């Protein structure tokens, strides 16, 4: 089935500099409908809901969502489609620390992985 | 001259969570070739025990090891450092090393990603077996210098089709070489 690489992953970069969260993906020949990315982040307030940070749909990017990441976050594939979901985030700030998910979504088939990222 | 993770390493590499896991890297210079033998023992975490009836999804996972100009080992790796070093007996010289550069992949060989798309000869695939039975198999695909953020990086993904049940990741070892910087 559709399945994400390496689908738990702890990441930890210095603050100033840029995250790389991969979401490599591999499809199953079922996959047929149409694509569809989606990357979240779960606040530090454990009493809020998750915020979307970006997503790749109908072969769009849609980025106006999480404020505190708005400029900072982008798709790195120059060819997404061909399996390569993963974004960067520029200029770490200790805020940024949290559990960050990638959605990958070519229906039927789904997967989700989760990025736990520290900021040193 | 070896550089290594020690041969019975504590944990030393975070993948899903800090020290899950270790990876056994063995380099020894050839010249112009280095001479690699690899094997990894998962310790806990999403990876220890594969359980694919309950988790169909866990097909594959990698583990990073970037480098500096000087071949030095860089924090943000899978792999720690303080356990990789020049060997001295079956340990480690007490000093971290300073150079390295011998022992890094060739650039020339194994370019960065550019506007070219790395040609697979980058890449050096083995397969490994799971608690050393031969009807656990599992891939283990080795590409040099694909990582961004270093000089030189080795990334080693290792991944499996079988539906496993309750079967721990820890694997026989492989050796492969690979063209060395200088
Ligand atoms: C060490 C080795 O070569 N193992 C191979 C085995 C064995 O030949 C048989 O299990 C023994 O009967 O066969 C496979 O099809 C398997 O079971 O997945 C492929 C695997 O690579
Ligand atoms: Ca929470």
């Amino acid at each position: 089935s559709l399945s994400i690489t390496t689908p738990e992953e702890m990441i930890e970069k210095a603050k100033g500099e840029t995250a790389y969260l991969p979401c490599k993906f591999t499809l199953s020949p079922e996959d047929q409908g149409p694509l569809d990315i989606e990357w979240l982040i779960s606040p530090a307030d454990n009493q809020k809901v998750d915020q979307v940070i970006i997503l790749y749909s109908g072969d769009k990017i849609y980025d106006d969502y999480y404020p505190d990441l708005k400029g900072r976050v982008h798709f790195t594939s120059n060819d997404l489609k061909s399996g390569d979901a993963s974004i960067n985030v520029t200029n770490l700030q200790l805020s940024d620390i949290g559990t960050y998910q990638c959605k990958v979504k070519k229906a039927p088939g789904v997967a989700n992985k989760k990025i736990h990222l520290v900021v040193l | 001259r070896t550089l290594w993770t020690t041969p019975d390493t504590s944990p030393n590499c975070t993948i899903a969570q800090d020290k899950d896991s270790k990876l056994t890297l063995v380099l020894t210079k050839c010249g112009s070739q280095i001479l690699a033998n690899v094997s990894l023992i998962v310790v806990a975490g999403k990876y220890h025990i594969i359980n694919n009836k309950t988790n169909p999804k866990i097909k594959s996972f990698t583990i990073k090891l970037l480098f500096n100009k000087n071949g030095v080992l860089l924090d943000n790796s899978n792999l720690g450092k303080a356990y990789w070093n020049f060997r001295s007996g079956n340990s480690n010289v007490s000093t971290a090393y300073e150079k390295a550069i011998g022992f890094m992949p060739n650039l020339v060989a194994y370019p960065k990603p550019s506007n070219s798309k790395k040609y697979a000869r980058d890449i050096v695939y083995g397969t490994i077996y799971l608690g050393g039975k031969p009807d656990q198999p599992a891939v283990i695909k080795t590409t040099f210098n694909q990582e961004t953020g270093c000089e030189y990086s080795i990334t080693f993904n290792f991944s499996w089709s079988k539906t496993y049940e309750n079967v721990e990741f820890e694997t026989t070892s492989f050796t492969f070489s690979y063209i060395a910087q200088e």
